[PDB]
């Protein structure tokens, strides 16, 4: 077993691995469409991806599982503040009303989002709840 | 050679920055358990970014170090440009510098107006929260400095260990251009984010890695370099072959096809190969060591790095890395526990022992320190190594009690996540008491210089 | 939909121990405060205290530290409390309530949903069946248009008793007015005000049941003579 | 403990009006002073906190400011839905306590209470008893005296009242006076009298009968 011997190992392998992780992501890419509802995603949700971004919620919260760990998953928020009808009023409320300044408790920062702002940002969290996540989160508490 | 002299810089900022992303650690933990605590003037996210964008920036100042060292010693020539070296330096750190400084001075929704992200918007995401400019002006720090080192293997000797080094570096500046791409569908947005994030930190930084263990191994143990070089191999070829198909593992949840769930768990469950294999070349090539060496101090780095490398990255990534489990896992405590302790075992620690073998020498001091200060540092290396333990061992145990209370009942008789935060409170003073003892021995290791 | 439905009115005697439930639905039971609150009539709200289902922690108010318990029962998401060694003072509507904030360290703040109360009522009384009386109007003495007659309901517990007029078919122009202690017994009154063509031509009938004792009375109202 | 006084404890008003009402605290309660509403037959439902917070769902026409010791609600302009029963509670601090409230009534025009009164039943003479009652039907405002009269002297004792709410069809007000005698109290006697008092006239309306006829 030589040095020699294990640098084209090193070389083989790798090549071969790159090339099979390509043809995945172009097929995956190929089925994205469907599983993510492209149809669905309208102006409005992607100027609520615009304005998630913009504010850093990400900083705090999770969105399918990823981002910080200090406040709750908002990838199924819809499902636990009133659903597809009532949501986008709820959320006008919540960014209204932040902080709620309970003593000791923490605390989300007030955006001072106007409500076209808001009103994108809901479309954005109820689209993403509507992801083909393989069936993740376990429950409604994310 | 004299230009091995510009690697002084690159580590004494590298370890300046570490004690500034300590201290905002001990700002979040204490906002976990005191919620309120610095709100609205440093909200827990505009904490968060310093910190983790701290330990990106300081790590990267350390690798460049390690570079601007090893690489003029490798090649068997002065660097290319020590002049060149010394600009890269101060534009990074001011760039380093302002950034941070626009996270905490103007609120983000603001600094991202003021530096016109509409146009091109990548702020935001995590660990990416940097505004275009900065990711632009951090490429052109890259360019310049991989000429300068890219160079100097040009017109020199070509060793394995510098090739393997600059495909690392290489690797890793590409990758970045990744940040660029912000895709408008989240899940795609997720699915490249990875190729940053996963493909840096399990793919190219493990080349780095690999590159300055094995420098080191060279020149403390007399040990051959045909037989390190080798080893370097396998082990790179251990991480590349499991880790590529690996980046699935970040694949099960995101909304890409269920395939991911076999791939991603398989390819994974072997990640623990080459940070095994990490700590066989080391411990091996230590205890066949065919001299000993003055300073006794790098050689417990080098051991040390490998062993926490392989708990961090290893035990604890296999330990969340098949689907079944990571389902219900996913986000959660236990993430951040082995986020702790991998970032710290394999690219914190083997920074640190770069410095240890090359500070002496680059203050024209020698081989070694003094027997005083060499104590100092095996200090400040068991009390952060240790107290690292700690942090990851309670976050260990918060995550399994926050799975166990939130993530495991069904509807109704699951807990709320703010509620099930409250029952892992103790677990979070604990860990900030961990964090106390870590700044303690970084002071003490700090303070053997 | 966050619902608590608290459990029906109870009766005890005094010395005695009473215990009430609140079943909780529409939400994770143990990641809210319970809380349970007081009134007696024309009284003003007391909180007596509340229990934490996560961990069974519970607080009280020093008024009520000997009076009340609070329990939980996490698998059917019921909440209780037992008031013991009871006396007139406890006669009142009791409400459990949820805090709107989740978590075991806002033990203090304000609710989001009430159940709709459990009633309890202290006393040594026995079940007794009402006596009914037929109110006419003042002998000959008619006048106006309309006339009004009444119904008496006297001597009876517990409560409640419900009346109507004509079987309920006659509706409108009634007044019932709230039952009150006469001893230890209740009495109540219902007017009736039609127009004098109405009647006495037509029969006029109080109704008055009393479900505690099973009984009905119908009394005709009948002009004196 | 912190005490707390709401005021007024009655106000009458009209719909499409504004009404504001008050809520005092014995020490300060920093920003902490939420708002129930109370109907008969529906639960308590959360109106704000935090002193001004408006709860999800509760229409903008109600909010509230204040802090440390005073405190208000007003709503702009005031719905059907609105005449209910108003509570405030301090949530700063152990233990949790609440005002005594004040109820929002529906003004409507004076009215002069119609008044009946009726001798004793045969069938309760014949049981020893003797109930005289009298009836103040359909008046508004609710004030009102009602007195009894025993052959032209006023009478005090075995006097039972009841009132019932605010019609929620005519806004009226209507009360039960109930005078109970024995059987042997009351053949001492021969003139029985209720005369009620009320705002709508300077004079009684008094109603009465002689024992025989
Ligand atoms: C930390 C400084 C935060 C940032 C930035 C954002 N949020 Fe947040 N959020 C935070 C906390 C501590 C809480 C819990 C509030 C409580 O007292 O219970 C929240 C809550 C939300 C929620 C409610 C989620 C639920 O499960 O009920 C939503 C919908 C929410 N936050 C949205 C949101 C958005 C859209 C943000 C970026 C604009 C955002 N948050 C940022 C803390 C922080
Ligand atoms: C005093 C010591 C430290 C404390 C108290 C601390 C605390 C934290 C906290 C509270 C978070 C945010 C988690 C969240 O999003 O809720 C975080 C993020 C992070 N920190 Fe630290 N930290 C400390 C030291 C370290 C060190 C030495 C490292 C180097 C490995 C490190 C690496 C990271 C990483 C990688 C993240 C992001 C993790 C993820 O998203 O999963 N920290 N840290
Ligand atoms: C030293 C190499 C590594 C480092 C620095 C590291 C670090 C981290 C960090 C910081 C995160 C959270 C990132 C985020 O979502 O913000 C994470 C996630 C993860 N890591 Fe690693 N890691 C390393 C190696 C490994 C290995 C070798 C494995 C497999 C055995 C692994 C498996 C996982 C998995 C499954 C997650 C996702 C957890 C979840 O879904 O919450 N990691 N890692
Ligand atoms: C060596 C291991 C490699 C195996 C990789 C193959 C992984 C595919 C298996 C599916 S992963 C994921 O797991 C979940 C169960 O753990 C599955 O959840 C299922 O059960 C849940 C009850 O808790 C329920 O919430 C879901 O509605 C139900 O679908 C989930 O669907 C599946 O995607
Ligand atoms: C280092 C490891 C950290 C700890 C995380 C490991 C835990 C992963 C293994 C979970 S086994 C799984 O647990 C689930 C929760 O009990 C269970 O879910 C099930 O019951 C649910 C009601 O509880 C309900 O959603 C469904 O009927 C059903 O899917 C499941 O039976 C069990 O296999
Ligand atoms: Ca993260
Ligand atoms: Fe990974």
């Amino acid at each position: 077993f030589t040095k020699g011997m294990a640098r084209n190992i090193y070389f083989g392998g790798s090549v071969f691995f790159i090339l099979l992780f390509l043809a995945l992501t172009y097929h995956t890419e190929k089925t994205l469409p469907e599983r993510t509802n492209e149809a669905a995603m309208s102006a409005a949700v992607v100027r609520g991806k615009l304005v998630w971004e913009q504010n850093n919620c990400v900083g705090c919260h999770t969105l399918l599982g990823e981002g910080a760990y200090f406040a709750p998953e908002l990838g199924n928020v819809v499902g636990r503040r009133g659903g597809e009808e009532g949501f986008n009023t709820f959320l006008q409320a919540w960014m209204k009303i932040q902080p709620l300044n309970v003593p000791g408790r923490r605390a989300m920062p007030q955006f001072h989002l106007s409500e076209g702002q808001v009103d994108d940002l809901a479309e954005f969290l109820k689209w993403s709840s509507k992801i083909d996540t393989n069936q993740w989160p376990p429950n409604k508490e994310g | 050679f004299a230009s091995q002299a510009v690697a002084k810089p690159y580590f004494v900022f590298a370890l300046i920055l570490f004690v500034g992303q300590i201290l905002f650690g001990l700002i979040m933990g204490l906002q976990y358990v005191v919620g309120d605590f610095l709100f609205p003037a440093i909200p827990f996210n505009v904490a968060r970014m310093v910190h983790t964008n701290l330990l990106i920036v300081w790590l990267l100042f350390g690798f460049m170090g390690a570079a601007y060292y090893l690489v003029p010693e490798e090649s068997d020539c002065e660097l290319y440009s020590p002049k060149l070296a010394w600009i890269l330096f101060w534009v990074f750190a001011a760039a380093g510098v302002l950034t941070i400084l626009g996270y905490l001075l103007v609120p983000y929704a603001g600094l991202a107006r003021l530096t016109g992200n509409e146009l091109w918007p990548t702020m935001g995401r995590e660990f990416l929260e940097q505004p275009t400019i900065s990711k632009a002006g951090i490429v052109i720090v890259a360019l310049g400095f991989l000429f300068n080192v890219g160079m100097t293997v040009l017109r020199g000797r070509k060793t394995a260990i510098s090739m393997v080094l600059m495909t690392g570096l290489i690797g890793l500046a590409l990758l970045f251009l990744f940040s660029f791409y912000n895709p408008e569908n989240l899940t795609r947005d997720k699915f490249y984010w990875w190729w940053v994030v996963h493909l840096w930190v399990e793919g190219v930084w493990e080349l780095i890695m690999g590159a300055i263990l094995a420098f080191v191994l060279v020149k403390i143990t007399g040990v051959d370099r045909e037989v390190i070089e080798k080893w370097l191999y396998v082990i790179i070829a251990m991480a590349l072959i499991s880790g590529i198909i690996g980046t699935g593992h970040h694949y099960f949840w995101i909304g890409v096809p269920g395939y991911w769930l076999w791939l991603g768990s398989v390819f994974s469950a072997l990640e623990p190969l080459p940070f095994f294999a990490m700590v066989l070349f080391a411990f091996n090539t230590i205890n066949r060591r065919r001299r000993d060496y003055p300073n006794r101090a790098v050689a417990l780095w080098a051991m040390g790095t490998t062993v926490m490398a392989f708990l961090g990255a290893g035990v604890w990534g296999f330990m969340h890395t098949l689907a079944p489990v990571n389902y219900y896992t996913h986000g959660t405590q236990l993430t951040a526990a082995h986020g702790h302790m991998a970032f710290y075992g394999a690219y914190a620690m083997i920074v640190m022992t770069i410095i240890s073998y090359a500070m002496p020498r680059l203050r024209g001091i020698g081989e070694a320190m003094d027997n005083r200060s060499q104590v100092l540092e095996m200090w400040g290396f068991w009390l952060m190594t240790v107290a690292m333990v700690f942090i990851t061992l309670f976050l260990s145990a918060a995550g399994v009690l926050q799975v166990w209370l939130q993530r495991m009942p069904a509807d109704g008789a699951a807990m709320t996540f703010m509620a099930t935060q409250d029952q892992l409170a103790i677990f979070y003073w604990l860990r900030e008491g961990a964090g106390v003892v870590f700044l303690i021995g970084l002071v003490a290791y700090l303070l053997s210089f | 939909e966050v619902q608590l439905q608290q459990s029906g009115t109870v009766l005890a005697r005094p010395g005695a121990s009473v215990k009430m439930s609140c079943k909780a639905s529409g939400y994770s039971f143990t990641s809210y405060w319970m809380h349970w609150v007081k009134q007696r009539p024309g009284q003003g709200l007391e909180w007596i205290g509340a229990v934490y289902p996560g961990n069974s922690d519970t607080s009280y108010n020093q008024k009520f530290k000997g009076k009340a318990k609070l329990t939980a029962v996490t698998s059917a998401s019921t909440a209780y409390m037992e008031l013991s060694s009871l006396t007139n003072e406890d006669s009142a509507v009791y409400y459990c309530s949820r805090s709107s904030l989740d978590g075991y360290y806002v033990k203090n703040w304000c609710f989001d949903v009430w159940g709709q109360g459990t009633t309890v009522t202290v006393s040594s009384a026995k079940t007794t069946a009402p006596s009914v009386y037929p109110l006419a109007p003042v002998c000959g003495d008619t006048t106006g248009s309309s006339v009004t007659l009444g119904c008496l309901v006297k001597g009876y517990f517990p409560e409640p008793v419900t009346l109507t007029w004509n079987s309920g078919s006659l509706s409108s122009g009634v007044h019932t007015f709230p039952a009150v202690l006469q001893s230890d017994l209740y009495t109540l009154s219902s007017s009736v005000t039609v127009t004098s063509s109405t009647r006495p031509s037509q029969s006029i009938t109080c109704n008055v049941a009393h479900p505690a004792s099973s009984t009905k009375v119908d009394k005709k109202i009948e002009p004196r003579g | 403990d912190i005490q707390m006084t709401q005021s007024p404890p009655y106000l009458a008003a009209s719909p499409g009006e504004t009404i504001t009402i008050n809520c005092r605290a014995s020490k300060s309660i920093r920003k902490y002073l939420a708002w129930y509403q109370e109907k008969p037959g529906k639960t308590n439902k959360l109106l704000i906190y935090s002193g001004s917070t408006l709860q999800f769902g509760i229409p903008s026409r109600f909010s509230g400011s204040g802090s440390g010791t005073e405190f208000t609600l007003t709503i702009s302009s005031l719905e059907p839905e609105d005449f209910a029963m108003y509570y405030c509670q301090q949530h700063n601090e152990y233990p949790l306590t609440f005002g005594a409230g004040t109820k929002l009534e529906l003004k409507r025009a004076d009215a002069a209470p119609t008044v009946s009164i009726f001798p004793p039943s045969s069938e309760q003479l014949t049981s020893g008893g003797a109930s005289v009652v009298c009836f103040l039907n359909n008046f508004y405002p609710k004030d009102i005296n009602v007195k009894w009269k025993i052959d032209g002297s006023e009478r005090q004792n075995g006097v039972l009242n009841s009132w019932t709410d605010q019609d929620s069809k005519d806004s009226t007000y209507s009360m039960s006076s109930t005078l109970t005698l024995t059987k042997d109290e009351y053949e001492r006697h021969n003139s029985y009298t209720c005369e009620a008092t009320h705002k709508t006239s300077t004079s009684p309306i008094v109603k009465s009968f002689n024992r025989n006829e």
